[PDB]
């Protein structure tokens, strides 16, 4: 699985667009979405830093997409190519393995 | 024979005493009105600079108060984050970063820690930037306050010069009001005052001639260069400065009420009316408040700004072709000899310099070295 | 299950000492470890966290802290709830945190 993080500037509609856009990018089985608001809940619950994010004037977290590759695209070179595909959809910030 | 001879020599002594006491009071009046004029001009220029500086200082204090509010808000918000971090044990008990981690939840939980560390870096950078803008605007404000204080110091000095000169003038005029001037020596002073004024204008003119003659030549070259334009089937557009040169040197033209009123007010005396005995007014007197701005009637250059007995502070503006406008009785000359002036520009403030009974403007137009009725140039 | 208490920041040294003595006197409390506002700042200041933050703050942003260590026979759930109830009623207490667990 490669995790991609969205630009924080995406509104509700624009986020919905990115979600629709990555449904059938080559080599991707499924993509899981976490809200800015859900991502924040998850840090406060599970990081053991409590409200450290909450203490900022702005939510510093983006809404996020976890790319689950198809079983025939789980090899080293497969993951590199499908990672390179995400780069061509402008509006994603960072891609991690 | 003995005591008639004592009284003859004590009646000539008494006339040479009266004449020299008067001469000395008039030289004091000249000096006082010169000081009132120079100080009135400075206080005017000073006050105008100050009005600009005070507006800047007001704006800077408003801008600094805004940033100071911002800085206090940013400090309190930052301090609340440090406090919450400390209550969390983030500074010792980081341990909760380690034992709380999963396969993919821990992946995101790391990314999230990256966005938090970034946000904290930005918070501190924002406050650092607010403190730098504040400190800089305060440095700039202190330099403007220092400039303002030097100006208020100049205002104080000039005001002191003016107040002194006014106090001393009250005493000189009371003195001059004591020396009753009989009919025939008034007429004598009036004729001699007119003659001295004539000599002062000629000397101012003599000193302007080189410049006046060059500018006239240069001005005609423009009119000429527009002949080659017309007579060779084109138009030459003279520059804005060539247009100014032609205006300043072309004279006042035919009297058609085209010139600016130097001041507006009741006409108290007209050219040709009786001045005293057989002496006639060579100019007009327009009544107006002390300090009323005197306007140049037309484009030209100042060639005289002197105190002259009977006329007080006199400004003469050269208009070219031997045409001059003359402005007397002034409180203050607002322009120096050699300064170019624009139609409608303030050149003086109305007063009663030279010992007039009321504030007014003395106004002449001269052509060919002769005062003429100035009335028919006045319109706008 | 130690209870961490944070003091109101307007408490002077005497008032803090009073709160500390009241915590020490409470049923089921073994010891109380106290950190001054000034000592809490000393400790935090060592932290690399929020680099340059404290140089920009004129005022100590931190509270005094007292860690209330209960006796071994008062470390059960209901014991800690009762001790928490009594600690929270002491004047000068701002916040009470129960052990992470």
């Amino acid at each position: 699985q490669i995790t991609v993080y969205l630009q924080k500037t995406l509104d509700d509609d624009a986020a919905a667009g990115v979600v629709a856009q990555l449904q059938a990018e080559q080599g991707v089985e499924k993509v899981n979405y976490l809200s800015r608001e859900d991502a924040l809940g998850e840090f406060r619950n599970w990081s053991g830093f409590g409200g450290a994010l909450d203490m900022l004037e702005e939510n510093p977290l983006p809404a996020v997409a976890v790319v689950i590759p198809k079983l025939d695209f789980q090899g080293t070179e497969s993951l590199n190519t499908l990672r390179d595909r995400i780069t061509q959809i402008n509006g994603i910030d960072e891609v991690r393995m | 024979l003995k005591s008639i001879q004592a009284d003859i020599a004590a009646k000539e002594r008494a006339v040479r005493q009266k004449q020299q006491q008067r001469a000395s009071l008039l030289a004091q009046l000249k000096k006082q009105e010169e000081a009132i004029s120079e100080a009135t001009r400075k206080l005017r220029e000073t006050q105008n600079t100050l009005n600009q500086l005070n507006k800047q200082i007001d704006e800077m204090n408003a801008s600094i108060a805004k940033l100071e509010q911002q800085k206090a808000a940013q400090e309190r918000s930052l301090a609340a984050q440090l406090d919450a971090a400390f209550r969390q044990g983030e500074h010792t008990g980081i341990q909760l970063i380690l034992s709380g981690e999963e396969s993919q939840r821990g992946q995101r939980l790391q990314a999230y820690f990256g966005y938090l560390n970034q946000a904290r870096q930005e918070t501190i950078a924002q406050l650092k930037q607010t403190r730098e803008e504040v400190a800089m605007q305060r440095a700039e404000l202190e330099e403007k306050q220092s400039e303002q204080q030097t100006l208020l110091y100049e205002q104080r000095a000039q005001q002191a010069k003016l107040t002194q000169a006014l106090n001393e003038r009250k005493k000189t005029l009371a003195g001059l009001e004591s020396s009753i001037q009989q009919g025939q020596q008034q007429l004598s002073e009036l004729r001699a005052n007119e003659s001295r004024l004539r000599n002062s204008i000629a000397r101012a003119e003599a000193a302007a001639k080189a410049r006046a003659e060059r500018e006239a030549r240069e001005a005609q070259a423009v009119r000429d260069r527009q002949k080659e334009a017309t007579r060779k089937g084109t138009t030459y557009k003279p520059t804005e400065s060539e247009k100014s040169l032609m205006s300043r040197t072309g004279g006042l033209g035919a009297p058609r009420g085209q010139a600016f009123w130097p001041v507006r007010g009741p006409t108290l005396h007209r050219y040709g009316e009786q001045l005293q005995g057989e002496l006639r007014w060579k100019g007009m007197v327009i009544g107006a408040s002390e300090g009323t701005e005197v306007k140049a009637i037309a484009d030209g250059r100042v060639i005289l700004a002197d105190w002259l007995q009977g006329y007080g502070l006199v400004v003469v503006v050269e208009h070219g072709k031997g045409d001059m406008s003359l402005y007397g009785y002034n409180q203050s000359a607002l322009v120096s000899v050699g300064s170019q002036v624009r139609a409608g520009q303030p050149i003086a403030l109305v007063g009663s310099s030279g010992g007039q009974g009321r504030p007014s403007l003395y106004f002449e137009i001269r052509r060919q070295g002769q005062a003429v009725n100035p009335q028919p140039w006045l319109g706008r």
